């Protein structure tokens, strides 16, 4: 079945996006059509995965006879699957025998005849709370077009035999011919591996049907369905032959243009008009300039002064293909907290064709560039910061990628005074360096690291989350693994890398509960119980 | 303190080129626009283009776009204005102003008189209005279009060019008065009509008042009312 996602211009676009459609994955909306211009533009539609909004239609007849069912995945306003209103004389939705979710709204239709007598009881399903059908079973057009009553368990409209393999429209999904409650799972449990495994017979979900792979440009989501595009919290990534909607690692890639190229080609800095154009933005394409004109304001460019609280918009930036110039910062902030998440400064286009990181003449105590790890092309100049203390500690040669890069840290707070005022980084910090006064602002640390912050040592013997050390880092092991005082509660990651499990253990993997009711091999559910030794045994 | 110094005392010939400097001191010269404004005799102040010393990105007026070149000297903190193909009407007084944040041309250069010889129209309803010391005066100004900028801030300004000195900002906004000027001046108006109301005319108040707009691409001044004592 083919699928789809001035008044003259409206009809053309509508007919274009609906002439070949047979199953609509979205909402069928026929609105604003002029007199005597509809001519079999949409007659083959048999399924709408959403709501059917036929509003303000001057045409005498909107053909929708084949329409078998409206899914109701969306609504017009609320619980509104069929929205026929303010139109239209003949609307023969004869095949319409089911509206899973939503109700039909009848309003402002004086010309609509032969539809007030329709049996909406057989179509609308359990959504009568908002059924204002107020504007003999026959949709119209004399005979032939009748309501074909059938209602007044996976077949929605009707049945053509007492078999699930033969029905008009499946209530939930249709693998290839039989009506299934859900699509074959993509993960299959195998008692031999005591865990989940990719299921070959498992098929992705394509709207109201199950497909081994989704054709055209569709992206499989986490729950097995392949929607048209990945969500806001997900990104498109193609591992195997089909791309999948992998979850974004926090704020994922949103490449915007920086200062010098694009809409900010003639802009000088990130002033108030610039701010908000960098919201939830990562991997700036261009340079990032923060000049005094931003906070002072500019009259010639007609830009109000940038209030310092809007500088947190740049907290999303994790890469800058150009350079970072901070010639002005709010004086009430002791560090560049807007660039704490910045990780790479490619420097492709550097200040004066030289500096890619330039913190100049600021009133900040620390740099606050904890996540900064790579400065590829340009060098670094941190000067004029009369209150900058933890600046020379960082081994800049580690971040640099090109051997020719240098660093011009000069005229900041003296190191002698820096250590005299008690402003020396934490002892939990490898000589590699420190970005600030706390272990969070540490390039590297003496023994371990719990994320950005690094403690004295992992919870190998005592601790609340009971970390286990690996590659000089604290990893909180599976919660299932109970704390162990004699040795280390957990050898490694996963529920199969600890000596003692607080909850039951399925084979080698400690689990909250033994696997019960999960789909297993040969399309058979598997259930497991627990013995006195907390081991999960197959039933 | 901020102090902008121009070369001054320039005399040229028609068809020649003149270049004047602006030694800007007391502040970071690269953090502020360096506007250039001309005051031809018989006419009010006329904007002729600016420059951003931090990057050298200059803007221009349509009457000087193909005729004037402005370049900055970052190391010595001095902006320049080169006017070529001088005509008979090019004789004027050239000021190197300095754009602020809520206002325009906070500080002005003393002025360079280049005497050479062989757009939202802002018009002030009065012209050379005489008053008596003590009696309140009122200078109205009419704009050709609505100068309320899209951002919601109208860049209406009143400049008092006292005899022998450069223009000085009095009302930095439609009504917001500048720092260092008395409460006597009180700008007023909205939309298209703007009037400046002096509550008490004093001896020092004599001078030419120019209603200025900066909300359009070319900033334009008004003809100027020569307020004088009766
Ligand atoms: C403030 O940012 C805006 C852009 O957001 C800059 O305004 C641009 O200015 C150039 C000329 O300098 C014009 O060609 C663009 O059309 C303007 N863009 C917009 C959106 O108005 C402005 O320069 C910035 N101000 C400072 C002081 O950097
Ligand atoms: C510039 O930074 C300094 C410190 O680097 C600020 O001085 C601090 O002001 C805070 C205000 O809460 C005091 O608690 C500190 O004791 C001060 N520290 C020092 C070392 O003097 C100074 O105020 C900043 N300048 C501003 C905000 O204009
Ligand atoms: C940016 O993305 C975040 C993600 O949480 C969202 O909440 C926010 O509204 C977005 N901002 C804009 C301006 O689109
Ligand atoms: C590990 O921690 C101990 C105790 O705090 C400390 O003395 C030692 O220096 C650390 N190891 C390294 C390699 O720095």
């Amino acid at each position: 079945k083919k699928v789809c996602q001035t008044f003259e211009d409206h009809f053309l676009s509508l007919q274009r996006m609906f002439n070949n459609c047979e199953v609509v994955l979205g909402n069928l909306e026929i609105t604003y059509v002029q007199r005597n211009y509809d001519l079999s533009f949409l007659k083959t539609i048999q399924e709408v995965a959403g709501y059917v909004l036929i509003a303000l239609n001057t045409v005498e007849r909107i053909p929708l006879e084949n329409l078998q069912i409206i899914r109701g995945n969306m609504y017009y306003e609320n619980s509104y699957a069929l929205a026929v209103l303010s139109n239209l004389k003949e609307l023969p939705m004869r095949n319409l025998q089911e509206i899973l979710h939503g109700a039909v709204r009848f309003s402002n239709n004086p010309a609509l005849c032969n539809v007030e007598s329709i049996q909406w009881r057989d179509i609308v399903s359990s959504d009568f709370l908002s059924n204002m059908s107020m504007d003999g079973s026959c949709w119209g057009a004399g005979e032939e077009n009748c309501q074909k009553l059938t209602k007044i368990n996976q077949c929605a409209a009707g049945c053509t035999g007492p078999r699930e393999s033969d029905c008009l429209v499946c209530r939930k999904f249709r693998d290839e011919a039989t009506c299934k409650d859900t699509c074959p799972p993509l993960m299959l449990y195998n008692p031999t591996t005591y865990q989940m495994d990719v299921n070959p017979e498992g098929k992705y979900s394509f709207g109201a049907t199950c497909v081994k792979k989704c054709p055209r440009n569709y992206v499989v989501t986490d729950h097995g369905s392949c929607v048209r595009a990945c969500g806001a919290d997900s990104y498109e990534m193609e591992e195997d032959g089909v791309r999948k909607c992998k979850k974004c690692e926090g704020p994922c890639r949103k490449v915007c243009n920086g200062i010098g190229i694009g809409e900010f080609k003639d802009s000088l800095s990130i002033n108030a008009t610039n701010i908000k154009h960098f919201k939830n933005c990562t991997s700036i394409s261009g340079d990032l300039h923060i000049l005094p004109v931003a906070f002072r304001g500019d009259s010639f460019t007609h830009t109000p002064p940038l209030d310092p609280q809007e500088l947190d918009i740049l907290k999303t930036v994790k890469e800058i293909t150009g350079f970072l110039l901070i010639q002005a910062w709010p004086e009430n902030r002791t560090d560049l907290h807007a660039f704490e998440n910045l990780e790479i400064i490619r420097g492709r286009t550097k200040q004066h064709g030289q500096f890619s990181l330039a913190v100049v003449s600021l009133n900040i105590t620390s740099l606050g560039l904890r996540s900064l790890k790579e400065i590829s092309d340009g060098d670094v100049i941190i000067s004029g910061n009369k209150n900058l203390c933890y600046a020379n500690t960082i081994n800049w040669k580690k971040l640099f990628g090109t051997s020719g890069q240098k660093t011009k840290i000069i005229s900041n707070r003296g190191e002698n005074s820096c250590k005299a005022t008690g402003q020396v980084c934490h002892a939990l910090c490898s000589p590699e360096g420190c970005w600030g006064p706390e272990p969070r602002d540490c390039v590297s640390c003496r023994n371990v690291s719990r994320g950005r912050e690094c403690v004295d040592k992992c919870n190998l013997l005592e601790g609340e989350p009971r970390e286990f050390v690996e590659n000089s880092e604290c990893i909180q092991c599976h919660p299932e693994c109970l704390p162990q005082a004699m040795n280390i509660t957990c050898t490694g990651r996963g529920p199969d890398n600890c000596i003692q499990c607080a909850h039951y253990i399925d084979g080698p993997h400690c689990v909250k509960t033994c696997p019960a009711g999960v789909m297993g091999e040969n399309n058979t559910l598997v259930w497991k119980y627990a013995d006195a030794g907390h081991v999960c045994h197959l039933c | 303190q901020v102090q902008l110094v121009q070369s001054g005392a320039e005399v040229k010939k028609p068809g020649a080129s003149v270049k004047v400097s602006c030694k800007a001191s007391g502040y970071t010269f690269t953090s502020y626009w360096m506007h250039w404004v001309r005051q031809a005799p018989g006419q009010g102040l006329e904007w002729m283009g600016n420059i951003w010393p931090g990057s050298g990105g200059t803007n221009y007026a349509e009457k000087f776009k193909n005729r004037v070149t402005m370049t900055r000297d970052t190391s010595i903190s001095t902006a320049y204005m080169e006017l070529s193909r001088l005509r008979s009407d090019d004789t004027a007084v050239y000021y190197c102003a300095r754009s602020g944040g809520p206002y325009f041309f906070d500080y002005w250069g003393q002025g360079t008189l280049v005497t050479v010889s062989s757009d939202i129209v802002m018009t002030q309803s009065p012209l050379s209005l005489p008053v008596t010391p003590g009696e309140p005066a009122s200078i109205s100004c009419r704009s050709s279009q609505n100068i309320v900028h899209n951002n919601g801030i109208t860049y209406l300004e009143w400049y008092l060019q006292k005899p022998g000195q450069s223009p000085q900002l009095l009302i930095y906004k439609v009504s917001d008065r500048f720092s260092g000027v008395p409460d006597r001046f009180s700008g007023s108006g909205s939309g298209t009509d703007f009037t400046l109301k002096i509550s008490r005319v004093e001896a020092e108040d004599v001078g030419v008042y120019y209603c200025f707009q900066g909300s359009h691409i070319p900033p334009t001044f008004g003809q100027g009312t020569k307020v004088e004592i009766k």
